[PDB]
Formats: C-alpha cells, sequence, structure tokens
RNA sequence: GAUUAACCCAAGUCAAUAGAAGCCGGCGUAAAGAGUGUUUUAGAUCACCCCCUCCCCAAUAAAGCUAAAACUCACCUGAGUUGUAAAAAACUCCAGUUGACACAAAAUAGACUACGAAAGUGGCUUUAACAUAUCUGAACACACAAUAGCUAAGACCCAAACUGGGAUUAGAUACCCCACUAUGCUUAGCCCUAAACCUCAACAGUUAAAUCAACAAAACUGCUCGCCAGAACACUACGAGCCACAGCUUAAAACUCAAAGGACCUGGCGGUGCUUCAUCCCUCUAGAGGAGCCUGUUCUGUAAUCGAUAAACCCCGAUCAACCUCACCACCUCUUGCUCAGCCUAUAUACCGCCAUCUUCAGCAAACCCUGAUGAAGGCUACAAAGUAAGCGCAAGUACCCACGUAAAGACGUUAGGUCAAGGUGUAGCCCAUGAGGUGGCAAGAAAUGGGCUACAUUUUCUACCCCAGAAAACUACGAUAGCCCUUAUGAAACUUAAGGGUCGAAGGUGGAUUUAGCAGUAAACUGAGAGUAGAGUGCUUAGUUGAACAGGGCCCUGAAGCGCGUACACACCGCCCGUCACCCUCCUCAAGUAUACUUUAUAUAGAGGAGACAAGUCGUAACAUGGUAAGUGUACUGGAAAGUGCACUUGGACG
C-alpha cells in the first residue's frame, strides 16, 4: 500500500519538533506559569477544604508541599 | 524462463560433478577445470582461463566432450551438445596481442551554434534594413430521450 | 561608487612589484588598476577591455601615467594579436587580472540597456558601437526562434522557465518589436503571474526582477561571454610567463565553472556539479587527464565579507580564484 | 435572464430553520485488536464426560572462563604505510614476520525454527530457574518493555552522530577519505518509544454449508475484553498524570471540504529487468554538403495571384506561364449578363470526389461461445488446456519473361494530413459587383536554401571508329547548357522561348560536420522514345545497352517485438505530489492597560502565534518507476531552513 497516511504523519511530526524548537523558551516560560498557578490553585483548594471544616488555620505541623515543581 | 534457469543451473552442477570426479577421467581430474558459466539454448559451457596450459585444457576438453555428453546421458538423460567455450577475460583482446606478435611493422564549447544564430541575426537586420474540460463521466445522453419520444 | 570587489585580496594574489609586466583584460571602471597602480609605480600595466567608454578611461589614466599604463580597446579574441603586435609576443606576462560581469558606469548608463530598472534600447551590448555589425540583444530576441531562444535561456541564463518565457517573448515580439529593455522586462514579467515579479530572490535572499535572469542570459550571448572568456583565458595561459599570478573574479556559475575547469584541467563537457557517488558511478561504467599546469594559490574560493555584501550588493555572489602557471 | 410551453401542488405555494427515524454493524490492508503478562469486582460454559506434552535446543539472573580477530608492546627486517573513482590529507616508532596480550564482539553449527509474556535471546562452564488441573479480565493498578536518550562512576579494541581536515562541487552541506567525541560496553538509577508487525486480540470448536467483495493469510461459529463511527484540523490545543522540562500517556473543538480512503482492472510511463531483432551502427558502391548553371522555395522589391510548405513542401498542383493560360495589378467598359444568371468570395475545422503517412504493416470489425460466483475485465499451449463458423486485409489469383522478381494490391485505424483553385456541394457572404469584358503590366537580386545538370580530367580531351588508331595533356590544358553578338524555328507579337553559329575560356582543382540511394541485370555510366505546346524544361514518364563491390560484425545510440516488474500518473512523467514564500478573509489559542477579585491569581478585551482559504505561482525536487541515493517507524545530534547522518526495527523494496 501507499504510505500517503505515512507522509502526512511524518510531515506533521517535522512541523510540530519545528515549531517547538522555534519558539521553545515561551513554552517553557508559559510551562512555568502554569506550573506556578497550578500550584496556587491546588493550595487554594486545601484552603477551602480547611475552612468549610471550620478550622480557622491549617491544622498544626502542616504546610502545602510544593509537587507541581521540579526541586 | 525460471524454469530454464533452473534447467542451467542443474547443468552447471552436473558438470561440476562431472569435474570434480576422478571415475570421469584421470587428465580432466588433473586438469581442475572450473566452470564460470553454464547456459542451455544446444549448450554453452564456459571455464575460467589461466597459455600452454589453456591450450592443453582446452584440448583435453574437446577430446573429452563425447564422453562427458555420454557420462551426462546416464543422468537429464536428453543432454544437448556440450560446448565449452574457453575465457580468456576479453577472448578479442588475447587474439589481437596473438596476432600483434604474430604481425608486421616493418621498419621503425558554448553548447550552442552561436554562427548560425549570429548568421540569423544578421539576416535579420538586413531585412530590416487554460480552459475548462468537461468530466467524461458526466456527458450527457439523449438516446433515452429520444427512445422515450418515439 | 561600486567599489572593486575583494580589491585587497585581487593586490595580494597578483603582489605587484616594480618592473613586472601585469595584464587586466578587464578595466573597465579600473578600480582594481588604480589600487595596483597604487601598490607600484612602475609597474607596467596593460588595460584592456570591449567599451570605448573603458578605453577612454584607460587613456585618461595614460594622461595620468604616460607610458605606466597602456590602454587597448578589443575583445578577448582579438586581444592575442593586439598584444602581439603590441611589443609582449613573447609572452612573459608577470601577472594577469581578468574581472567579470558588467562594468559599474556601464550598468549605470540606460542607453546602452545593461538594467531592467532603467529604461533603454534593449541593446545590452558591451562593445559602444565600435563594431555596429554587432547583434543588439533587440534583435537577438526579435530573431531567434522558439527553441533557438529557449535553448539560449536555459544554457545561459540557468532558467528553469525557457520553454515558456521564449514563447511568451516570441507571442509579444509578433505582435510589437521588443526594442526597450523595461518593454521586455513587461513581457517576461506577464509570462507568469504579477504576483511572481519578485518572488523570486537572490542569494543575499533579497527580492529580485523575475526577468533578471533572462536579461542576464542575453548579455552574455550578445558578448559571447563565455567563449570570449575561454579564449581570453587560453590567451593568457599562452603569454603568461610561467611562474606568474593570474587572479580570476566570477559573478555567476558559468564562468566560475569554466575558470576552475580550465584552471584545474577538467574537460569542459564534463557534467556540472557532479557528486562522490556519480563520479564513482561513472567509473564503473568506465572500468569495463592532462598534466597539471597549475599550481593554486587558494584551493579554495574566496567570497565577499557580509560587510562588503552590504556595501556592493552586485558584488555578493564574485567568487576569487587565484592560482599560478606552471 | 426574458419569452413560450409544460409539470407539481393549489388558497396556497415552499425559501430558511428546527424536528421526526438510530449502532444486535465492524476492527489484516478502509476509522478500529491498542508493545507484553497477571489479577481484582465480575462474566462465560470451552471447568465434569473430556484425553498428550517432563523429553532436545538461542528464556532469564549471577559468577568465572576464552578460540579467532584487534589494539598496545618487544625483537628482526623493510622505507614507506594507509586511502580513493582518481587523489589529497593523515601516519612514517610506519609496515611485514614472530611473541606476549581485553571490562570489546560472540565465524562455522544455523539449510536448525528452539526458549521467553512481549521486547528479546545463537561462545563455554556452573548455580539458581522457565507461574496457573477452566477460560476471559486494565492507556491509568502490579511488573516488564528494542534502539535512541538522560544522570553518575568506570572501561575504551573497534564502530560512531557531532566536530575538524581532505577531496568532490559554481559553491556550502551531503554522498567519499582521515582523525576524533557523545554514544554502542559495565555498575546504579531514569526515560517508557517503534513498521513494538505473524500489520492475524484471548479461549473453545468446526471443515459441513454459501468457500469467498478484492488482496493478504482457506472459510467460519461460540464466548469475553479492548477499540472504531467521514476526511482534515490532530502522534495537536487545553486539562490531568509522570524522576519525564524541546518529553511521554490520555486527547478535543472551531473554521473548512464532498469527498477522504481500501483492494483491483486497463492504459500511459519507468534515469525498468531480461530475451531477440532492424538496415539503428560499422562494413560496400556512387552521390549531396565546395564551384558554375537549370529549377523550386524563402526573403526583399514591385501596382501585382493562390495552394503545398517535419518526415508525408521545396522540377509540388504544372504531363509545364511571352499574349492566351490567369485566378494577380492598373486603367477603361457592361448590367437579366453564354446559363431559368453569376462569384477562383469565407469555411478542407461541414463534405463528396482523389490521395499522402505508418504500410518496407497483419491485423481489423461485426455475430456468437466460454471463463472470472455473471465486478472492471479475460479467452494461449499442436503429444494443444475455449475459443469460433463467416466478412475485410495480408495471403491466393492475375499483369510483365517462370514457380522468382517487379508491379499491382495493401483492411481498420493514426495525423480535424492535402485539396472549397479539378469538379460537385452544406453553411455564410457579393448582386451598378467579391460578377462579366477589353488594353497594358510584373517575372528584379543585396541574398539564403532545396533538388538537378555540367564539371574539376589521364579509366581524361579531340578526330576516326563503334573498342588493336593518331594527336592533346596546365596559361593557347581540362572546364559554361553562363554572358555578349548574329542567325534560324514557332508565333500576329521573341534582347523574352528553343535551336545553331560566332565570341568569351570564367569559377573550379574531388569539396567539414553531416547526409541520400542501393542487395543484381541492381547501383553506376551511356543512348533513344513519349506524354504535353504553335513553340518551350538540365523536368516527368518509359524502352534499351554496358554492368559492379559488400554481403559480415554488433546493441552503446535509435527503433521494434516478446516475457516480466513497479506504478500515489489517467490533461496519463512537459504527470502528480510534498515543503517553501512580507498581503487581505474565516476560526482557535493568546500575553497587555484598566473595572471586580485576595497581594498574586481569579475575572471582563487585546499584541502575538496556530489552522484553513485566497493571486497563486515562484523556489527545492523530497515522495510515486530500483522516482534518479530503496522507502518507512522510533530517537538523537547538526542546520535559519530545504534536510543530512548515527543506532535498532519493518517490507508496506529488489536481487546471483
Ligand atoms: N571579451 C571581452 N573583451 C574585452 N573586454 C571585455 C570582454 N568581456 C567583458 N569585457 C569588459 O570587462 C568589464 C567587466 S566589469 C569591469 C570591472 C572592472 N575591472 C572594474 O574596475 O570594476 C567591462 O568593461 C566589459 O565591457
Ligand atoms: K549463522
Ligand atoms: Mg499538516
Ligand atoms: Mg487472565
Ligand atoms: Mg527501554
Ligand atoms: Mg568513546
Ligand atoms: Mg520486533
Ligand atoms: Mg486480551
Amino acid at each position: 500500500k501507499n504510505v500517503l497516511k505515512i507522509r502526512r504523519r511524518k510531515m506533521n511530526h517535522h512541523k510540530y519538533r519545528k515549531l517547538v524548537k522555534k519558539t521553545r523558551f515561551l513554552r517553557r516560560k508559559v510551562q512555568e506559569g502554569r506550573l506556578r498557578r497550578k500550584q496556587i490553585k491546588f493550595e487554594k483548594d486545601l484552603r477551602r477544604i480547611w475552612l468549610k471544616a471550620g478550622l480557622k488555620e491549617a491544622p498544626e505541623g502542616w504546610q502545602t508541599p510544593k509537587i507541581y515543581l521540579r526541586g | 524462463h525460471a524454469r530454464l534457469r533452473a534447467l542451467n543451473g542443474l547443468l552447471y552442477k552436473a558438470l561440476t560433478d562431472l569435474l570434480c570426479t576422478p571415475e570421469v577421467s584421470q587428465e580432466l581430474y588433473d586438469l581442475n577445470v572450473e566452470l564460470s558459466k553454464v547456459s542451455l539454448t544446444a549448450c554453452r559451457a564456459y571455464w575460467k582461463t589461466t597459455a600452454e596450459q589453456n591450450a592443453h585444457m582446452e584440448a583435453v576438453l574437446q577430446r573429452s566432450a563425447a564422453h562427458m555428453r555420454h557420462l551426462l546421458m546416464s543422468q537429464l538423460r536428453n543432454v544437448p551438445p556440450i560446448v565449452f567455450v574457453q575465457d580468456k577475460g576479453n577472448a578479442a583482446l588475447a587474439e589481437l596481442d596473438q596476432l600483434l606478435a604474430v604481425a608486421d611493422f616493418g621498419p621503425r564549447l558554448c553548447g550552442i551554434d552561436h554562427e548560425a544564430l549570429n548568421k540569423q541575426i544578421m539576416e535579420y537586420k538586413r531585412r530590416k534594413d487554460g480552459r475548462k474540460r468537461a468530466k467524461p463521466r458526466l456527458e450527457q445522453d439523449s438516446s433515452l430521450k429520444s427512445y422515450l419520444s418515439g | 561608487l561600486h567599489i572593486p570587489v575583494m580589491v585587497d585580496e585581487v593586490v595580494h594574489c597578483l603582489s605587484p612589484q616594480k618592473g613586472q609586466i601585469f595584464l587586466d583584460m578587464t578595466f573597465g571602471s579600473g578600480g582594481h588598476t588604480k589600487a595596483i597602480l597604487q601598490k607600484e609605480s612602475d609597474i607596467v600595466l596593460y588595460a584592456l577591455d570591449r567599451d570605448p567608454t573603458a578605453y577612454a578611461l584607460a587613456e585618461h589614466l595614460s594622461e595620468l601615467y604616460p607610458k605606466q599604463i597602456r590602454a587597448m580597446l578589443g575583445q578577448f579574441s582579438q586581444a592575442e594579436a593586439l598584444l602581439m603586435k603590441a611589443g609582449v609576443q613573447p609572452g612573459t606576462f608577470d601577472g594577469v587580472l581578468m574581472d567579470l560581469g558588467c562594468s559599474s558606469m556601464q550598468l549605470d548608463t540606460p542607453e546602452r540597456g545593461f538594467s531592467l530598472r532603467k529604461d533603454g534600447p534593449l541593446d545590452m551590448r558591451m562593445d559602444g558601437g565600435r563594431y555596429p555589425d554587432m547583434p543588439t540583444a533587440a534583435d537577438v530576441v526579435n530573431a531567434l526562434d522558439q527553441q533557438a531562444l529557449a535553448s539560449i535561456l536555459r544554457t545561459y541564463g540557468e532558467e528553469k522557465h525557457a520553454k515558456k518565457i521564449a514563447s511568451a517573448i516570441v507571442q509579444a515580439r509578433s505582435i510589437y518589436p521588443i526594442t526597450r529593455t523595461q518593454q521586455l522586462a513587461s513581457i517576461v514579467a506577464g509570462a507568469f503571474p504579477p504576483s511572481a515579479i519578485y518572488t523570486r530572490k537572490d542569494l543575499l535572499q533579497r527580492s529580485t526582477h523575475i526577468a533578471t535572469k533572462t536579461f542576464q542570459a542575453l548579455r552574455i550571448f550578445v558578448n559571447n561571454e563565455l567563449n570570449e572568456l575561454y579564449t581570453g583565458l587560453k590567451t593568457a595561459q599562452k603569454f603568461l610567463r610561467p611562474g606568474g599570478r593570474l587572479v580570476a573574479l566570477s559573478f555567476h556559475s558559468l564562468e566560475d565553472r569554466i575558470v576552475k575547469r580550465f584552471l584545474l584541467g577538467i574537460s569542459m563537457t564534463e557534467r556540472f556539479n557532479l557528486s562522490v557517488r556519480q563520479q564513482v558511478m561513472k567509473t564503473s561504467q568506465l572500468g569495463s587527464r592532462a598534466p597539471l599546469m597549475w599550481e593554486l594559490i587558494h584551493k579554495k574560493v574566496l567570497s565577499p565579507q557580509d560587510q562588503d555584501v552590504q556595501d556592493n550588493p552586485r558584488g555578493r555572489s564574485a567568487k576569487l580564484r587565484a592560482a599560478i602557471k606552471l
């Protein structure tokens, strides 16, 4: 059989890799911002949980870990 | 075609086996002749060439060709006559060198026709001084209209 | 002012010195000649050119230097006999300098019709009328057949669409004679959709007129640049002193190919842009050259700097080859 | 669009929008079996009857070992070695021999088809070891998962992206050469991808029907899980998860299209394979291409035809132009005219008529029959296997001198081939003129080109003769059928045409690529006659005389035929397709500044990217032919990009 579908997939992948290479720095900055927003939203969800529970503050000895950071 | 190719291969194998065995002939066994090619139309055999020893090998092969054909008839019994061709690389070169030793020598741009174009230009100086294509499957036919009309 | 391209490297490769014979077959503006005279004042230089204006500039330099520089008006083919009668029949030329292309004064003048930017008669003739019987580009386009014009544009012009542009030119010429350079440019533009006027881009990746290549082709065919260049190279080799320095500048692929194949003794009929695989296949098919006569000063070509490209974009494609007669 | 007419419905008609009706169908190649195994909650009946898989292989992990080869080292010897298409560069403590010598890789066996869940696994030994006495059971749980890659530490013979150098190239890169790195190796982690493909889910059963869209790989049934619902957007965006940070898994929508796609058939094509051919090339003879002239065409000129015009025009219509012919031009004249008018006015791309071309062919088209499941299509084997009775052509017969040869014949079809100027004719046009008649006139060469004649001589020239001769033989030679002059023939008309004489003795000195013709009474040479004219050709037709040489060798080129292979082309390779390109449209994503929000984010628009379309071609020629360097998957590096290369895998390539 012909490889027209395979060729189209190859061209699409080549274009996508070229686009990633062209704008990898902007993509990295956007991803870092998204990770920051992710962590902030997760912390806000936990805060909402313990606020609805009635506790005036977080439980003693509890600190929300940075689960969305490479470090 | 493929059957003839297999027949050529079988003939090559049989001739090689006859050459290798000593039972066919002490002379042929001692020669240790090796075949470059075997092709059936008559059968043409081509053996690699090593002059004096080459001539001796050719003479012995020509002498023993009849016995080789007789032995092949024992096996493929209807075997056409076998022709041995000595492969002196390019045999023309060998024969030419032999004759030359025998022979006597006696005492010792732009890719265009710019001229034609220049002539044509001088001649000129002297004389001075798409659409739509309908698909084949969509063409109307009025035969049915005529048949229904009458 | 279009400064002579890589004139410093030309001076370096030639290395002018006192009491040496140097022939400039393409005097033209003379910037190379002026730099050479700046390096050495006692050098005996020959300024050969086909443009009568170039001969006038050479005579002006002769007014500056009465006999240090010697003018000469004529083509490369005539150059052999001209120099033989001049007094350099035994050759012994200490240096030879061969530029190529269009002189700055030639290109600027619209009357010569060397540029599509400025209108003028479709002359495209380096000769300024010294031989009025010499064909002009207008006569070339009006006279030559469809196949002849297509071959001219394909070979000389390195044009992909010769079969189309030649037919368009013939169709236009059948209505009116093609006597204006801008008229020819408009005709060639009409051979393609208007958006394709500047789609073709230079080696500098800068937009150029689509007709430019065509213009180039006509220029060459008007002046027989390839054949006359080959004759000039042969005459220089005949007249060059053993150990003399030959420096050439080539502004396009065809002339550079001719110069390189002459220097390396390669057959001119050999295929172009050969790869190693193609050479291996050729030799396998042939498996069943003349002795070298030059020593290359520079094995690889020398190209102008980016700054020189910005200063003189016309000289970007110039490639310099320096050798010594052996 | 208008108009006529017709059709459907009808106090309605029907433009838009919305709704009505739903997946018991499938998953090798079309969307779809996801790289692999296990189990859970469960489901199935294949768990009972009901039976056989320990044996012998290359599963895995660990430890140890080494035969061939390499590197290094040492001695001896040599001065070169290595390298290529050819070289250069490189090395010259380089090479060869001998000896010592591995954390690398595992010839032959292996033509075996084994082990493992898959990936994978092929040197030796040892240890440990290859789950389950019903099946099914997961993108995510559990555990694996080639190559590439990351992190760290080692090893490093060799190979090797990248890099440097050398060549090659117009040039850069690549293909080639050399050096060398990451990397391939070990240890410990990570990454979790593939054309992970037997492109066939697991288990059980069947070979009876209908065997079956096609191809692949015989067709199915039961059961279970997974998956798919037009193409593209999209192995993408967002969200989420991940040791991943240019990543992987899951995975959309808007705008847009009427197709996209799978298999096959026929044709075209292949820088397609093989085989065999011909005048395709060489071989033989005489020519053309150089000169003069004849003639034809073309161009110029003129007031001044037309047609043919690549083979298949070019001494062609013409078997023939001073007037006539004549259709051209100028001037003049006529209008029911020679014609119950006329036109040589347009259209050979409306035709008849007559032909060119392949054809120096052998096939063509009907009428049937059969095969493929009654798909497009196909239909041959002579010791014959679905083709065929007739027609046309070849053939046969006939003409000439035979039975040979030459003529003649030569179908269908190809080139809208030629002819509206043989004549006829369709359509269109002219009618005080595009019709008819009269007088007069072209017709020259500054040229180019085609064919022919005569030559350049000694195998010749002149004379005699019709083949036993004598002279000539280079500036008083050979060589004009040319020019000039004068006669003559024909004619009413002749420097025009022809013949003859005189005069002149010119160019030329066997002619380049290239090109024509011939296969035997042929080529070559010589001579006569005829058609046609009042006369007129170096033309045409035809009779005859003299009368040869080579007849072999080849497929590189050209072309043909056959058997094949491939085909994304069908406007049929000057094809198609892919990527590339500042600028208007549609759609998505999206940072700003300021309102709300708790100070970042949320939350209301707006730079910038992406998708599609647009004038579209330009640019590259990557893909489709062995598509010009087989294609492709994964991954990595380099490059602005077009891409290139490394490693493994796939055949959805080929082959002694
Ligand atoms: N065959 C030939 N004979 C003589 N001159 C020639 C020539 N071909 C080209 N030329 C001339 O060479 C020159 C090329 S460009 C001149 C460049 C000049 N050296 C300078 O000073 O820049 C023009 O003058 C052109 O007319
Ligand atoms: K093996
Ligand atoms: Mg795409
Ligand atoms: Mg299970
Ligand atoms: Mg892995
Ligand atoms: Mg290494
Ligand atoms: Mg595999
Ligand atoms: Mg399963």
